[PDB]
């Protein structure tokens, strides 16, 4: 029995928020891999060709994040150079 | 043959029922009781834009030549048996010519712009009618056409 | 198109997000504005763009509102889907609704006897279809799939600490208790319930738009012996 | 509150992805008992499948739109809200 916090946004949007959000992020992958999986089982069952289901993939938004020179590889990589903040950070942000 | 002298006779006869001043006309209010007196079958709607196309008050008078038009109008455009089959025949359960007596009061008291509890006492006096089982709809096509 | 006369349609309004509307007169392309009959006045008029080829959302027909599952829907959008859970909560105090895999629990602020041992009776050994839904109905679910399968199960619960999680994961393990009938011996849910207090004390906080938020995932593994008796549980975070 | 609860549970998300498949479905039998209403003696066959296949053709020129199961017709948005909506027509003129 898994209890977590659903997506959340304010008017003030933190640190905080944006784990959450990727952790939603990544629940949501799962969720469409499952509910994806289920319908390409349904579709079998009922003769249906698999590409009639185009499948909506949020990898890219999780490869924003997660991946190199994602935003938070980019945090991380920021917290290590020196003299690095929350502006240059943001400036590597919209250059890459 | 239709609409020929001999049928504006009977014509004349119903109208003459509603020019009570006896001048040859007859109000808007009992256009739809002469009509279907005569046994021309409008609807409720229909009969209330053809009459508010003469009078947006709605209230008011035609003459006995126009009230002519009026039976024309509607004559023009009058239904079949088989319109009337399509009618009755999207309720047939089995496909045989038979409806249910219960969905029968359904379609005439509850879906729709409905019949009054006069018009069912009526109907059901005559039809004799103590079920809700399947009844035959081609005698309600011929009979009422 | 076919955009006719007392057609029904959704328009945005700010007291309640969507309001009902009714479409007095056909639409033709070229008729860039439409004559609209709503509940507080027989017209009010709502304006269409040639831009996006611009039309106010069509609303479902009545046979199709109310059910148990919003996917029976035949336009899916956010003022149907609204209505459907407005309606069964409101007028038929219906707290649990089904969308595709997920069950959407409504937190009524309210005890109910939809908890019964009856019901966890009538439940028990029913396909998910037979029933209405309920969080029993998870519960079984999960408990066949262990049993047809060697594969785990996971039961996911997610929202805001408000809406009354503890109180769903509270009775699937009741529900797990009663049909592995193993209350007889299991002496687990009187020490997992009364382990809330000190979880919500060292990890709940108060954040600015809550009170008692939860900032943690807790993963509680039911234990089962291979006859599906139960094993007190593991708790990880 | 609520819509706001229901965007933040992703549900609008999951429902607009489900919207872009055949997200609703029908049984043969069940389907024909339904839509007798606009089916002529004529268009009824010796068999409901063919029947509902030569029906749903006619009904609905654009053969995107639905696909036919071993047991079920399945269904994209707004499809069976015009077919209720032609029902609903069809029976209010026969009763008027």
């Amino acid at each position: 029995v898994l209890d977590i916090y659903g997506f959340e946004t304010f008017e003030i949007n933190s640190f905080e928020q944006f784990c959450i959000n990727y952790a939603n992020e990544k629940l949501q992958q799962q969720f469409n891999m499952h509910v994806f999986k289920l319908e390409q089982e349904e579709y079998m069952k009922e003769q249906i060709p698999w590409t009639l289901i185009d499948f909506y993939d949020n990898q890219p938004c999780i490869n924003l994040i997660e991946s190199k020179l994602g935003i938070l590889d980019l945090l991380d990589e920021e917290c290590k150079m020196p003299k690095g903040t929350d502006d240059t950070w943001a400036q590597k942000l919209y250059n890459t | 043959d239709q609409l020929t002298e001999e049928q504006i006779a009977e014509f004349k006869e119903a109208f003459s029922l509603f020019d009570k001043d006896g001048d040859g006309t007859i109000t808007t209010k009992e256009l739809g009781t002469v009509m279907r007196s005569l046994g021309q079958n409008p609807t409720e709607a229909e009969l209330q834009d053809m009459i508010n196309e003469v009078d947006a008050d709605g209230n008011g008078t035609i003459d006995f030549p126009e009230f002519l038009t009026m039976m024309a109008r509607k004559m023009k455009d009058t239904d079949s048996e088989e319109e009337i089959r399509e009618a009755f025949r999207v309720f047939d359960k089995d496909g045989n010519g038979y409806i249910s007596a219960a969905e029968l009061r359904h379609v005439m008291t509850n879906l729709g712009e409905k019949l009054t509890d006069e018009e069912v006492d009526e109907m059901i006096r005559e039809a004799d009618i103590d079920g809700d089982g399947q009844v035959n709809y081609e005698e309600f096509v011929q009979m009422m056409t | 198109e076919l955009y006719t006369k007392f057609a029904r349609v959704w328009i945005p309004d700010p007291e309640e997000v969507w309001k009902s509307a009714e479409l007095l007169k056909d639409y033709k392309p070229g008729d860039k504005v439409l004559l609209l009959h709503l509940e507080e006045g027989k017209d009010l008029e709502y304006r269409l763009d040639p831009k996006t080829g611009e039309l106010p959302h069509l609303r479902n027909p009545d046979i199709l509102v109310g059910e148990n599952d919003l996917t029976a829907l035949s336009y899916l959008h956010e003022p149907a889907v609204l209505h459907n859970l407005r309606v069964r909560f409101i007028d038929s105090k219906l707290i649990y609704t089904y969308c595709g895999i997920v069950l959407v629990a409504i937190n009524p602020y309210e005890q109910l006897p939809i908890y019964g041992e009856d019901i966890i009776n009538a439940y028990s050994g029913q396909n998910m279809g037979d029933m209405d839904p309920h969080i029993f109905a998870v519960a079984e679910e999960a408990y066949k799939q262990m049993a047809r399968d060697e594969r785990n199960q996971s039961i996911i619960v997610s929202g805001e600490s408000g809406a009354g999680k503890t109180v769903s994961a509270k009775y699937a393990m009741r529900y797990f208790a009663t049909v592995s009938g193993s209350a007889s011996e299991a002496n687990v849910e009187e020490k997992v319930l009364a382990s809330n207090p000190i979880m919500e004390s060292i990890g709940n906080a108060k954040t600015t738009r809550n009170d008692n938020s939860s900032r943690f995932g807790k993963y509680i593994e039911i234990g089962f012996d291979k006859r599906y008796r139960i094993i007190g549980a593991n708790m990880r975070t | 509150r609520a819509v706001q609860q229901l965007r933040a549970c992703g549900v609008l998300e999951t429902i607009r992805i489900s919207a872009a498949g055949f997200p609703s479905r029908w049984t043969y039998q069940e389907f024909f008992s339904r839509y007798r209403v606009l089916m002529k003696q004529k268009d009824v066959l010796g068999d409901r499948k063919q029947t509902c296949k030569n029906v749903l053709e006619k009904l609905i020129l654009d053969k995107d739109k639905y696909q036919f199961g071993k047991t079920k017709i399945f269904f994209r948005a707004g499809q069976v809200a015009y077919l209720e909506k032609l029902r609903a027509d069809k029976l209010r003129a026969a009763c008027i």
